[PDB]
């Protein structure tokens, strides 16, 4: 019950001294309920009595406990937790599911009283003083201090994690065949042993619990299948998310709509095609939790697919490192990706979806790579080797642009998949100036103070045409301007502006925008049959340039 | 040997920087390495009252099939300037750039053969991660100096002038200069005789600690903006010379295009063909001219940063420039010869390089890519001792066509 493991040395933060907040004065039978548990506790090592010479101290409660006639201590460590220093992480992820190496056994121990259970650097205790008051605060209160790791201090999780890494290790190192994942008070062991032997050797693994200081439920007491963690569901040889509910509801609030999204974004890692899109853009310009929205029509269609999705109970598969990891993905539409993960076709291990916006402006083979990225990341996290891709695209399309692109990139081994909708360029910009085609000249202006702004072009056939924008930024009317130019002019172009700022979106060759504008002129450069785009720097009494300048 | 108190600058604390995911094979490798390093004594394992953190990789020393552990150091290097730059710096000969022929060797094996002051130790805490999170981090702090931190060679210091002094003075035509892990060591001999004496000095070495590439600096010029000479210009070719002089005319003084403009007079076709004047002619000439020469007017300032901006050019070239103050190029140059990753890899190691010559600086870069890209792959192709500094940048397109060819 107090483990005989060596402490973890503790200090306050450097410029800062101990906690010395003041004990509210408690009720008879707060006060009552304190000696008593802290009586108990005094007896089995966890807490000492002090002397009044120790200046420390931090408030003590008591509160009865789950609406029973039990009394819980309640310690406030906020002033302490401010004045104790930084600690290192317990776990910097979690692992997933899709990750687990298949066994043919695992039992789930759980600590019994695991932080009074752990003893607290001897030179570290005088700060963990608390008094029970006395009556009325007429007499000198009972001091304690804590030989153990207090619930709610800042150090206990961790000091907690490594003691138990400390402890385990020997086991560890006899055992190097089974497989121990420690998480908060709970062990998970697994084996590939038979039941005869595994249930030997979890004996042995409690055993060594308990000539360390650790209790552990025995044979009779330890829990069964599927095992409940982490929100996940983990049966002996698939596993799946925790079960799932999307309510009937005749009308939705903001926080209706919250738990929705959260529930189908966590079934997204194993029910293959969720989506969200339509019912987060009810989420914008967010309001009351309690207001009701009304679903759009798209929303509407959105919950309806995936209520399909869900209507039958799907699993996952778990790893087996000897084979190897394909992913696969799919376009479903308005920057919506999705992808399956399996190792043997079509089992998968998970899935997931990808719907990220990276810039204002993109095309479908920079959100592919993207979504590879991340899918690439993701496998190095849990399983430690990247995938090899199937992608609905092919070969000379992918070519063709990323060897083009000014931004460097490099997708993993991949191969093509034809799986409809295939990602394709829409249009490609022309290398060469076009001979036989009118040459426009565009520019744009918008006066900072009015916001007011002119767009127009000049042509070398002496065509010419400018209109007024309200309201807008020489930004926009640069755009306007380009735009103007692609409306009123044949199926081949040359263009010239003097807009770093409109060539390099138009360069990039964009598919799908958020500007309003910028999908025109993408409407535009696609029913065109060549286009070729061109700049040249501003005031420099350049050709057309000046014309169209002035103009507008 | 004696410890050195080291202090960071005051107020900050140490580093608490996140690791990167790594695969199975550079885990497995970590992990050999560092039950090593542990036996030996160099690094200890540590608690949790230990909060820091600087992010560590495994990579193949860069001509031989054998794993290594880089530390990345950015982070605590920033907050430790104040002693390996003004207390104990390594001051940088201006004559290595000078030399036919630089060569590199890696000292590192010497700092582990020195005590690191124990005051400073926890800010060198770093961790071994685990596949998919099964098994809490092992986390170890150094005994010794690490490689991959400016402290290091600026506290071994004394000792490498101690093991240096014979070799220097039986060599003064030879410069040798110390940055972090490596030696650069550069003469002026015929190739032969330049390699001979870096082997006489590997044995110098040997009797303290080493195992059992060549620059030729001075043959580094510049890649000069370059104007094209055509059979006949279009308009398109001659808006393109326009645009590209205006851009050199914001660097170099004298750039003129008032005659080239002249030319564009009117609002015509793209495609049309336009007639060569002799004041263009001439005035191209001219500029030219100065797009071989050093910017007049840009001097490296000590005191600033360094700045390296790149861009693909495409077919597996590559244009850089380095500068403090943005425009102002101290060096431009061009690198060349599969895969866009590796290709970048390869390029700022080598754009690195040079600037550890020449200013005994290193750059932080900007580099066109997505960060992502950059930090999955970047390791499976890195092979110095150092990490740059970088951060990532869409490239104006405009930038990019101003540097070809
Ligand atoms: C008395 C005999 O055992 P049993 O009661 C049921 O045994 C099972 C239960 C689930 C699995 C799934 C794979 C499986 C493999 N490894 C797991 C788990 C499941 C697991 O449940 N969790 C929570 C987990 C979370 C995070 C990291 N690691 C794990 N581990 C560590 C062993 C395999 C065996 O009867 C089986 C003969
Ligand atoms: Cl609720
Ligand atoms: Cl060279
Ligand atoms: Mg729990």
């Amino acid at each position: 019950p107090i483990s005989p493991i060596e402490t973890v040395p503790v200090k306050l933060k450097p410029g800062m001294d101990g906690p010395k907040v003041k004990q509210w004065p408690l009720t008879e039978e707060k006060i009552k309920a304190l000696v008593e548990i802290c009586t108990e506790m005094e007896k089995e090592g966890k807490i000492s009595k002090i002397g009044p010479e120790n200046p420390y101290n931090t408030p003590v409660f008591a509160i009865k406990k789950k609406d029973s006639t039990k009394w819980r201590k309640l310690v406030d460590f906020r002033e302490l937790n401010k004045r104790t220093q930084d600690f290192w992480e317990v776990q910097l992820g979690i692992p997933h599911p899709a990750g687990l190496k298949k066994k043919k056994s695992v039992t789930v121990l759980d600590v019994g009283d695991a932080y009074f259970s752990v003893p607290l650097d001897e030179d570290f205790r005088k700060y963990t003083a608390f008094t029970i008051p006395s009556i009325n605060n007429e007499t000198p209160g009972i001091r304690y201090q804590y030989n153990v790791l207090p619930q709610g201090w800042k150090g206990s999780p961790a000091i907690f994690q490594s003691s138990m890494t400390k402890i385990l290790e020997p086991f560890r190192k006899q055992n190097p065949d089974i497989v121990i994942y420690q998480y908060m008070d709970d062990l998970y062991v697994g084996s590939d042993l038979e039941i005869g032997q595994h249930r030997t050797k979890i004996e042995e693994l409690r055993q060594h619990l308990l000539r360390w200081g650790l209790t552990t439920p025995d044979k009779k007491h330890q829990k069964e299948p599927p095992f409940l963690w982490m929100g996940y569901e983990l049966h002996p040889d698939k596993w799946t998310v925790q079960p799932i509910v999307l309510p009937e509801k005749d009308s939705w609030t903001v926080n209706d709509i919250q738990k929705l999204v959260g529930k189908l974004n966590w079934a997204s890692q194993i029910y293959p095609g969720i989506k969200v899109r339509q019912l987060c853009k009810l989420l914008r310009g967010t309001k009351a939790l309690t207001e009701v929205i009304p679903l759009t029509e798209e929303a509407e269609l959105e919950l309806a697919e995936n209520r399909e999705i869900l209507k039958e109970p799907v699993h996952g598969v778990y790893y087996d490192p000897s084979k190897d990891l394909i992913a696969e993905i799919q376009k479903q539409g308005q920057g919506q990706w999705t992808y399956q993960i399996y190792q043997e076709p079509f089992k998968n291990l998970k899935t997931g979806k990808y719907a990220r916006m990276r810039g204002a402006h993109t095309n479908d083979v920079k959100q592919l790579t993207e979504a590879v990225q991340k899918i690439t990341t993701e496998s190095i996290v849990i399983w430690g080797k990247t995938p090899k891709f199937k992608l609905p695209i092919q070969k000379e399309t992918w070519e063709t642009w990323w060897t083009e692109y000014w931004q460097a990139t490099w997708i993993p081994e991949w191969e093509f998949v034809n799986t409809p909708p295939l990602v394709k360029l829409w249009y490609q910009l022309e290398k060469e100036p076009i001979v036989g085609a009118e040459t426009f000249y565009v520019d744009g202006a918008a006066n900072r103070e009015t916001k007011l702004g002119k767009a127009g072009y000049v042509t070398n056939r002496g065509r010419q045409k400018v209109v007024t924008l309200t309201d807008t930024t020489n930004q926009k009317t640069e755009l306007q301007a380009i735009y103007l130019a692609l409306q009123d002019s044949g199926l081949e172009v040359n263009i010239v502006t003097d807009s770093q700022y409109a060539l390099g979106i138009i360069q990039a060759q964009p598919d799908q925008s958020e500007s309003e504008l910028v999908n025109q002129i993408i409407e535009q450069l696609i029913k065109k049959e060549k286009v070729y785009l061109a700049w040249v720097p501003a005031h420099k009494g350049i050709g057309g340039n000046e014309q169209v300048d002035k103009l507008v | 040997i004696e410890t050195v108190p080291v202090k960071l600058k005051p107020g900050m604390d140490g580093p608490k920087v996140k690791q990167w995911p790594l695969t199975e094979e550079k885990i497995k490798a970590l992990v050999e390495i560092c039950t090593e390093m542990e036996k030996e004594g160099k690094i200890s394992k540590i608690g949790p009252e230990n909060p820091y953190n600087t992010p560590v990789f495994a990579i193949k020393k860069k001509d031989s099939t054998k794993w290594r552990k880089l530390v990345d150091f950015r982070e605590l290097n920033k907050r430790t300037q104040d002693f390996w730059e003004v207390q104990l710096g390594i001051p940088h000969p201006a004559g290595l750039k000078k030399k036919k022929s630089v060569t590199v060797l890696d000292v590192g094996d010497a700092y582990f053969s020195v005590p690191l002051d124990e005051d400073f130790r926890k800010y060198t805490a770093f961790t071994i991660p685990s596949i998919n999170n099964e098994t809490p981090g092992i986390r170890y702090q150094y005994n010794v100096l690490p490689q991959g931190w400016k402290g290091s060679p600026a506290i071994f210091q004394s000792s490498m002038t101690k093991i240096l002094e014979p070799f220097r003075k039986q060599n003064p035509d030879i410069v040798i200069y110390q940055y972090m892990d490596d030696l650069y060591v550069g003469s002026d001999l015929e190739i032969g005789q330049h390699r001979t004496k870096i082997e006489e000095l590997r044995q110098h070495l040997l009797r303290w600690g080493l195992t059992t590439y060549e620059l030729h600096p001075d043959k580094w010029t510049v890649q000069p903006i370059v104007l094209p000479e055509k059979d006949s210009w279009t308009v398109n070719d001659i808006q393109k010379l326009v645009g590209k002089l205006n851009w050199a005319s914001q660097i170099y003084p004298g750039i003129k295009v008032r005659q080239l403009c002249k030319l564009l007079r009117g609002t015509k076709a793209l495609t049309e063909v336009i007639p060569l004047t002799e004041e263009a002619e001439l005035e191209l000439a001219e500029n030219r001219e100065i797009l071989k020469e050093p910017v007049h007017g840009v001097y490296y300032d000590p005191s600033k940063d360094l700045i390296a901006e790149i861009q693909k050019q495409g077919q597996g070239q590559w244009t850089y420039q380095i500068y403090q103050e943005p425009f102002k190029n101290l060096k431009t140059g061009k690198y060349a010869r599969t895969n866009d990753v590796k290709q970048l890899t390869e390029a700022v190691q080598k754009i690195t390089t040079e600037s550890i010559v020449i200013w005994g600086k290193t750059p932080k870069f900007k580099l066109p890519i997505q960060k992502e890209t950059w930090e999955t792959w970047w390791t499976e192709y890195w092979q110095a001792t150092w990490i740059p500094e970088w951060e990532f940048v869409n490239t104006p397109p405009l930038v990019k066509l101003w540097y070809q060819l």
